[PDB]
């Protein structure tokens, strides 16, 4: 998981 | 007569101010529960009540993981933001 | 009437804008998984019968040079519009490879008097994006 | 576990950054078109396609009139944020 | 199943925030007509079954006081909660007689972990009021 | 009328  | 910025819609992955979510090998989740609303649905519901199946799917099935603490077991609520005169159906 | 007219002769234009590799100097880094989703809602808009245009990694420039030129466009025989910003961003802002575009600025290209054809039709705009930095850690 | 910020709903009387119109006898022009599309349909349709209605009447009956050219005929559209997770039915 | 449980004992409660009258200190002017909408509002969630609370002229100190202490009830028994904003406002922010009040600041005290008797819930706010200084001009 |  990564974030935008 | 009609208003220049009706007409619009604005379905955001995230709830205004927050961080969105993105998986490297599944895509991000809003995206991935939409494509999925919209095939089992587009030929069944109206266009607001799909977007909030997506919004019971994302809110529901999705939870990060991570090592780094600040950013485990985080949620995310994606955003309908409607400016739509009438329904919308895919049909 | 209570529903938008979608008998048109066709559903409409759909604008795919996928960025996944910005430039080293803006400090913004890679979304993997990004083309993943770029397939998937190409494939899904496509059964839908919607004209689908992807394009990748583009910069602040060419966003709205293409918002710009699809905004002139007729669409007097589209139903709707659908417009996908695959990116980073912030509240009100998507970045494009080089730098920040504001929304507002490529939204009103498609407003009642800048785009007649559209006028009265469904313009749609779908965001997989960041909004800020806040982190929600749910309850229950 | 889901969001914090689930199950809201903001229904605004106008769009993001505009003014809201009010009449000095009649009331709002949201709040009126809201209550009578509540009254109508209430017991028929599902909280969402009634804010629909709504919004067409504002945007559609709707005109301001003023001595200001300023603020003379200017039109208005609600804007409807919705973060919920079902439909919503008052019946 | 795929819509909210509205069998509860009760609807819920509706609380009509209707601001008419500011600090003349505040430079901001009458809203007339306000109390129209109140009556309204307030005859229709009476018909829709809600336990309706009319509020008048509060400060913003009262608007956050009020808040705090409605989210702090139980609402087990209720089905739904709603709030209805009636006054002047910019983005984000609704004025209290003497002050701004950031949304925000109310809308957190009935969040997930917070208040927990309407976990799952829906919290529905209806905002009159004014959200910056622009104009639609409208078109055809 | 007036604005908010």
């Amino acid at each position: 998981d990564e974030v935008x | 007569k009609i208003p220049v910025e009706a007409d619009f819609l604005y379905a955001y992955s995230t709830a205004p101010g927050y961080y969105s979510w993105r998986n490297s090998k599944d895509g991000s989740w809003f995206i991935q529960s939409l494509c999925a609303m919209l095939k089992q649905y587009a030929d069944k519901l109206e266009f607001m009540h799909i977007l909030t199946r997506v919004n019971r799917k994302v809110a529901t099935e999705f939870e990060s993981f991570s090592f780094d603490a600040t950013f485990h077991a985080k949620k995310q609520i994606p955003c309908i933001v409607s400016m739509l005169t009438k329904e919308l159906y895919f049909y | 009437d209570n529903s938008y007219k979608m008998d048109y002769p066709e559903m409409g234009l759909c604008i795919i804008i996928n960025n996944k590799n910005f430039h080293k100097s803006t400090g913004m880094t890679s979304r993997s998984g990004t083309d993943v989703d770029a397939a998937n809602l190409r494939e899904t808009f496509r059964n839908l019968k919607y004209e689908v245009r992807n394009k990748n990694d583009l910069t602040r420039e060419e966003i709205v040079e293409l918002m710009r030129d699809v905004s002139k466009e007729d669409h007097s025989k589209r139903s709707s519009f659908v417009c996908v910003l695959l990116s980073h961003g912030e509240e009100g802002i998507i970045f494009g490879t080089n730098g920040p575009v504001d929304l507002k600025k490529i939204t009103n290209f498609f407003r009642g008097d800048r785009c007649r054809s559209l006028t009265g039709k469904p313009k749609l705009f779908i965001i997989q994006a960041c909004r800020g930095t806040e982190l929600d850690c749910g309850i229950e």
